[PDB]
């Protein structure tokens, strides 16, 4: 999952 | 040009590129989640590479413009967000290594399967093979098999990977001048320089533990009642002074006790407030469920779903041909693109979840007009709370009667009330000790307070001491039982599910006052109250342009977590449990275990 976050751009699906 | 004029020019450039690139990446991610194929994995991996590189470079550029010379607070906020180094502090080799560890852990969990000891040609996965065992089996031995096989086959694989994961994450966090990775995670609640609305990272631990104290008595009584009814369902297997066995809690870990309702319902004669049978008898499908959720959100004044939602969403399992990631998710891709992915079943759980995810979507639509980095929930718990208050109203028997899942000739009484509150408690209240204990174990491990040779020791001690749950089989340090849960082995912070639960009741109290609700809070449904909808929207449209403390105070008039609304919600059930437990023991001994 992609995210509008500089600190956490990508979450493991 | 002034520093701020340059900053404005830069931010407009960054926002345009970010929108286009984020839309592209989310399209690839959607393809992979809807269609699990090697090609789709490739595309998503490359999209992620591009996304992270883009953010590294833009953050580097945004470093130029000093914050002290910026007077526009919207601009200042975007800059503040874009200036965080994050995981970029690690070396290319070390960052690559950590990425590979996270990817490996995810793949292990998703492909993990266990095979029957005899006839080991047919195997079971977590989703769905082992999950249905843990949810429905009434056989102590079959459940114990699924619980122990899953934690041994899969947990032991993740144990060394988790060990290195701790080291590398701690290195990144300390490089960003955080005490440890747990501190880095707690950063989500931090607020600085907002004149009395500030919130420090240490403050969250104190707040969580202080509220958990007040939670403890209600949980103790719920626990004693559950223990009693579990003895009726697993005779000879449960002590009346002991912890509960970990495989008999209704799912793979006891994260929710929802599935225990059928063994714990206090008044079986009264009509079922679990409307699964009503939905099936009335031939509901996922279309019906989601249209009902849409109707709910319209009744409070909110927009109904876009045409793109009904065209692009995935509301049912595609079939055996193409696998999908069936974790219910609400997608906000940008460019007016909103979707939901849910492999929807005709159950109450999915009816409430549909309401929850559509709540996520309504939050996203409300803050769409904000700048890119501000199109977010106020904190990690705000989105979950927003979905949970929707399900709070949806679960009420009054609401179920209004949509026809209870008969028109249905009457509330104190017994049906007790049933409703108990079923609510099984999910909501049951998850609190579990969530606090898991996150506390992680926090201590990251802090270095639990040596490796004691990890599974300490964890299970905490499980007995705080959750009141005991392992059926002794577990040495070859195991990694925490990593056997998706969120732990996929690097998700977990304390949000605690903070969500408090926020939700505060929101609900406030909204019900907006709806002029008369009665106990647990009888409140906000349907048809455009006033409550307006009140919630005023906060939803904010995005995260204001710190979470102020955003909370705008709806509930409080700057912090408050536990009182939760207790008021469950007060009648608390009383009934205290009376029902008058002959039972309340509490538990850490020393009783099934094996010894
Ligand atoms: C999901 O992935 C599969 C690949 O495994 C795609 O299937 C191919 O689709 C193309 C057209 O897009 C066909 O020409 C091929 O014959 C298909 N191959 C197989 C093995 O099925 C599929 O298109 C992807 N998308 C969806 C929605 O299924
Ligand atoms: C910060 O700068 C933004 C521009 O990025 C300003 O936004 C404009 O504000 C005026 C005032 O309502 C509007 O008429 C414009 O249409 C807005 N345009 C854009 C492109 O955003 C904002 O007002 C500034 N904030 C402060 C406090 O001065
Ligand atoms: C929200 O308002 C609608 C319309 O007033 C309600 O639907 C009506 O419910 C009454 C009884 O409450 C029925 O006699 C009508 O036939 C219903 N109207 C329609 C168009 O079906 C709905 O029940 C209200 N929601 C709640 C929770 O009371
Ligand atoms: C990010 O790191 C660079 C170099 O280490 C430093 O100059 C900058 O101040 C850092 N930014 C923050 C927000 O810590
Ligand atoms: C969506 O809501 C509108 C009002 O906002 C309502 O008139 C309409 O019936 C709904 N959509 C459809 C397809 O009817
Ligand atoms: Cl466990
Ligand atoms: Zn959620």
């Amino acid at each position: 999952y992609f995210q509008r976050s500089v600190r956490l751009p990508y979450l493991r699906c | 040009s002034t520093i701020e004029e340059q900053a404005k020019t830069f931010l407009d450039k960054f926002n345009h590129e970010a929108e286009d690139l984020f839309y592209q990446s989310s399209l690839a991610s959607w393809n992979y989640n809807t269609n699990i194929t090697e090609e789709n994995v490739q595309n998503m991996n490359n999209a992620g590479d591009k996304w992270s590189a883009f953010l590294k470079e833009q953050s580097t550029l945004a470093q130029m413009y000093p914050l002290q010379e910026i007077q526009n607070l919207t601009v200042k906020l975007q800059l503040q967000a874009l200036q965080q180094n994050g995981s970029s502090v690690l070396s290319e080799d070390k960052s690559k290594r950590l990425n590979t560890i996270l990817n490996t852990m995810s793949t292990i969990y998703s492909t993990g399967k266990v095979c029957n000891p005899d006839n080991p040609q047919e195997c079971l996965l977590l989703e769905p093979g082992l999950n249905e065992i843990m949810a429905n089996s009434l056989d102590y031995n079959e459940r114990l098999w699924a619980w122990e096989s899953w934690r041994s086959e899969v947990g032991k694989q993740l144990r060394p990977l988790y060990e290195e994961y701790v080291v590398l994450k701690n290195e990144m966090a300390r490089a960003n001048h955080y005490e440890d990775y747990g501190d880095y995670w707690r950063g989500d609640y931090e607020v600085n320089g907002v004149d009395g609305y500030d919130y420090s990272r240490g403050q969250l631990i104190e707040d969580v533990e202080h509220t958990f104290e007040e939670i403890k008595p209600l949980y103790e009584h719920l626990h004693a009642y559950v223990r009693a009814k579990l003895m009726n369902a697993y005779p000879s297997y449960i002590s009346p002074i002991g912890c509960l066995p970990a495989h008999l809690l209704g799912d793979m870990w006891g994260r929710f006790w929802t599935n225990l309702y059928s063994l714990t319902v206090p008044f079986g004669q009264k009509p079922n407030i679990d409307v699964t049978d009503a939905m099936v008898d009335q031939a509901w499908d996922a279309q019906r469920i989601f249209k009902e959720a849409e109707k709910f959100f319209v009744s409070v004044g909110l927009p109904n779903m876009t045409q793109g939602f009904w065209e692009n969403s995935m509301l049912t399992d595609p079939g055996n041909v193409q696998k999908a990631v069936c974790h219910p998710t609400a997608w906000d891709l940008g460019k007016g693109d909103f979707r939901i992915l849910m492999c929807t079943k005709v159950t109450m759980d999915d009816f409430l979840t549909a309401h929850h995810e559509m709540g996520h979507i309504q939050y996203d639509m409300a803050y769409a007009a904000q700048p890119f980095l501000l199109r977010n929930g106020a904190n990690e718990g705000f989105h979950e709370a927003v979905g949970e208050i929707m399900s709070l109203s949806a679960a009420t028997p009054k609401h179920l009667k209004s949509i026809g899942l209870l008969s028109p000739d249905f009457q509330e009484d104190n017994e049906t009330e007790i049933n409703f509150l108990l079923k609510q408690a099984l999910t909501i209240v049951g998850t609190l000790p579990f969530t606090y204990m898991l996150e506390k174990w992680r926090w201590m491990v990251f802090k270095g307070e639990i040596p490796k040779d004691q990890w599974m020791k300490k964890w299970w001690e905490m499980k007995r001491e705080i959750v009141g749950v005991v392992e059926p089989v002794p577990h040495d340090e070859t195991y990694c039982d925490p990593a056997s849960l998706f969120h732990v082995s996929n690097d998700y912070s977990f304390i949000r599910y605690y903070t969500r639960t408090l926020y939700q009741f505060q929101f609900q109290e406030a909204l019900c006052q907006a709806a002029k609700h008369e009665g106990p809070l647990h009888k409140c449904d906000i349907s048809n109250s455009t006033e409550a909808g307006q009140k919630l929207f005023n906060m939803l449209r904010l995005g995260k342009s204001e710190p979470w403390t102020l955003a909370l105070e705008n709806v509930v008039g409080a700057k912090n977590m408050n536990v009182r609304p939760l207790l008021n919600y469950f007060e009648p059930l608390f009383t009934w449990l205290k009376d029902q437990n008058k002959n039972s023991f309340v509490g538990w001994s850490t020393d009783w275990s099934p094996y010894a």
